[PDB]
């Protein structure tokens, strides 16, 4: 197999900002390379072949380059429709492989994530399972990190996590943290508290209640 | 106008085989190559193989010689991705594409993707529990817990309601049912979360109140 490596996996950019998106093969592939754009719950439309030539109804601002090892993707007035997952591919040689994505992301002013919690229901008490849920509305950048307590416990699995798209009013993410276990557990422990850290917060900033 | 049509989405279990199919219209079927090509849930593109309908010769990436069979129906233009011994990490969207050049230009046609849901799983509809306010604006929404397979949607207010909403991607437990929450934002001054999982004909709507 060859290797393609795409650098970096994301980027955050605005429109009209000039873009510029690596590729690196394994062994020298000539120019046999192409590259994809690709939207979340889409196929992929192809936008080169060939190293540098343009597929059919693909806006000249696309403009692809290299040769042997090294090559490259430009955008050169970055659109708000071309916000998506850009792949390089060779076929050169057999198996045809693909780099990993380098997704396209819009950049926007700090914000701080709003952060909220919410107990298991009763009836999903009646039901014998536990859920509760931790909820980061709006905020960017999108890293960010939760942690669970039980009794000032730190817990460790059982714990997982969503994360929503830009939104398309704000550009902004959403987490969803949901803790899950034994009614029979729940009902064994007193205080819980999820802590959310971001860096467009100062400090750490923890949502907690008291049942069970 | 150069059209490929797939078979729809299916739900597996581990060992089985299943067999996709892309049919094409609009151009000679014979004269180009069909290529498949899948993304698991998040990940990025691998190349499966292609078939030459012209004379039935394939080529498959070595990470399934054994596994994948492509076949090929001239006389109803169709072809055929038979993967055998499926595994989980084969959940995937698969698709076949083919590449032309008419005119001048090369164009690039792809089918619309075919989901295939390696699970030992059974199809259950969703339970659907409240995520009440506690106490400037308020934060509200469903959980949508233990569905299988995919997809579930969620509305509000039966459509009426479409900002400040935010329904997460699902995430697949490990007792393979899949969960996801969905929430709205509303100032501290009713509110419904339609949930329809068409897999289990389930249909609930829950009202939601502090
Ligand atoms: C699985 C992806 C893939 O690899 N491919 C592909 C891409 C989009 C849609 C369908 C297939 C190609 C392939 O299989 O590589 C040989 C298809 C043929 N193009 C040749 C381009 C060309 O040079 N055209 C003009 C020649 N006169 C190279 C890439």
């Amino acid at each position: 197999d060859i290797q393609m490596t795409q650098s970096p996996s994301s980027l955050s950019a605005s429109v009209g900002d000039r873009v510029t998106i690596t590729c690196k093969a394994s062994q020298n592939v000539g120019t046999n390379v192409a590259w994809f754009q690709q939207k979340p719950g889409k196929a992929p439309k192809a936008l080169i072949y060939s190293a540098s030539y343009r597929y059919s109804g693909v806006p000249s601002r696309f403009s692809g380059s290299g040769s042997g090892t090294d090559f490259t993707l430009t955008i050169s007035s970055l659109q708000p429709e071309d916000f998506a997952t850009y792949y390089c591919q060779q076929y050169n040689s057999y198996p045809l492989t693909f780099g990993q994505g380098t997704k396209l992301e819009i950049k926007r002013t700090v914000a701080a994530p709003s952060v909220f919690i919410f107990p298991p229901s009763d009836e999903q008490l009646k039901s014998g399972t536990a859920s509760v849920v931790c909820l980061l509305n709006n905020f960017y950048p999108r890293e960010a990190k939760v942690q669970w307590k039980v009794d000032n416990a730190l817990q460790s699995g059982n714990s997982q996590e969503s994360v929503t798209e830009q939104d398309s009013k704000d550009s902004t993410y959403s987490l969803s943290s949901t803790l899950t276990l034994s009614k029979a557990d729940y009902e064994k422990h007193k205080v819980y508290a999820c802590e959310v850290t971001h860096q467009g917060l100062s400090s750490p900033v923890t949502k907690s209640f008291n049942r069970g | 106008q150069v059209q490929l049509v797939q078979s729809g989405a299916e739900v597996k279990k581990p060992g089985a085989s299943v067999k996709v199919s892309c049919k094409a219209s609009g151009y000679t079927f014979t004269n180009y190559d069909i290529n498949w090509v899948r993304q698991a849930p998040g990940q990025g593109l691998e190349w499966i193989g292609w078939i030459f309908p012209g004379e039935g010769s394939t080529k498959y990436n070595e990470k399934f010689k054994g596994r994948v069979t492509m076949t090929r129906d001239t006389s109803i233009s169709t072809a055929y991705m038979e993967l055998s011994r499926l595994r989980s990490d084969d959940t995937a969207v698969y698709y076949c594409a083919t590449e032309l050049v008419k005119d001048y230009y090369a164009m690039d046609y792809w089918g619309q993707g075919t989901l295939v849901t390696v699970s030992s799983a059974s199809t259950k509809g969703p339970s659907v529990f409240p995520l009440a306010p506690s106490s400037g604006t308020a934060a509200l929404g469903c959980l949508v817990k233990d569905y299988f397979p995919e997809p579930v949607t969620v509305s509000w207010n039966s459509g009426a309601l479409t900002s400040g909403v935010h329904t997460f991607p699902a995430v697949l437990q490990s007792s393979g049912l899949y969960s996801l929450s969905s929430v709205v934002t509303v100032p501290s001054s009713t509110y419904i979360c339609n949930v329809n999982h068409k897999p289990s004909n389930t249909k609930v709507d829950k009202r939601v109140e502090p």
